[PDB]
């Protein structure tokens, strides 16, 4: 039972959560982490 | 250099901390070679 959250018409920091967390493996595709907090995006899907 | 191997992510191809930003940008030009070693305390005491 997850949840998901959708985020539009808001500018995000997503420097928030990654200085929170220590990362221990990311899997990307099409894009990358360090362009995943730079791009304008319609929508921002997260499921955690 | 030392890094411990909870931090091998940290350095992948792509990634918004640190070390990647601030300490070591590797360059992708050229033919490399990233080798995570370990060196354990019976093999590093007669090299000191
Ligand atoms: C399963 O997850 C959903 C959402 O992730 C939970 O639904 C929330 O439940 C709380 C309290 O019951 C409510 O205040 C929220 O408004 C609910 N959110 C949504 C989107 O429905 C649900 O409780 C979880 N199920 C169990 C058994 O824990
Ligand atoms: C290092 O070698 C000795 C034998 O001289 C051995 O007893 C010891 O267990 C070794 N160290 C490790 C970490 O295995
Ligand atoms: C380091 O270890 C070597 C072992 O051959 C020794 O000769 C040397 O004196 C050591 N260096 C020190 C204690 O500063």
């Amino acid at each position: 039972n997850y949840s998901r959250r959708v985020f539009t018409n808001c500018n995000y920091n997503l420097t928030k959560l990654l200085s929170l967390v220590e990362v221990d493996e990311f899997v990307c595709d099409k894009t990358t982490p360090e362009s995943l907090a730079t791009g304008c995006y319609s929508s921002l899907v997260v499921d955690w | 250099f030392a890094l411990p191997l909870s931090m091998k992510s940290t350095l992948a191809i792509g990634s918004a901390e640190a070390i990647s930003m601030f300490n070591y940008n590797q360059d992708y030009s050229n033919p490399t070679c990233r080798i995570h070693a370990t060196i354990n305390s019976n093999v590093s005491s007669s090299l000191n």
